[PDB]
């Protein structure tokens, strides 16, 4: 199959659309900055979207 | 037309295996040499280079 964000004539998301898949992608757009993608086992470092970007990055106070 | 022979449409990247899907600096799915020249500038010796990482023509920083 084809994905449904996917032009693959481009190999880009289609017009109007942000990403393809991902934790910080849904419907084809980015999750809002600050929606959390992971919450941290021990402790209050979790990881958060964003805004920009379909991956969850790490906690950058680690 | 068809799907970019480059593209892998369940994903939207590059086949496994490929650097790149189109651009200046990308030929069968790989990127060129970094160096490979992608624009000979007018009027000077300020040329534009291929990266070796990116398909694009990126401006000579020197200007």
């Amino acid at each position: 199959s084809v994905n449904p964000c996917c032009d693959p004539v481009i190999c880009k998301p289609r017009d109007g659309e942000h990403c393809i898949s991902g934790p910080c992608c849904n419907n084809c757009k980015f999750l809002n900055s600050g929606t959390i993608c992971q919450r941290a086992r021990g402790d209050g470092n979790h990881d958060y979207c964003t805004g920009i970007t379909t991956d969850c990055p790490r906690n950058r106070y680690n | 037309n068809s799907v970019n022979p480059c593209c892998d449409p369940q994903t939207c990247k590059p086949i496994e295996g490929k650097h790149c899907i189109s651009g200046p600096c990308c030929e069968n799915c790989y990127f060129l040499r970094s160096g490979t020249i992608c624009q000979r500038a007018r009027g000077d010796g300020n040329n534009d280079y291929c990266t070796g990482i990116t398909p694009d023509c990126p401006r000579n920083r020197y200007n």
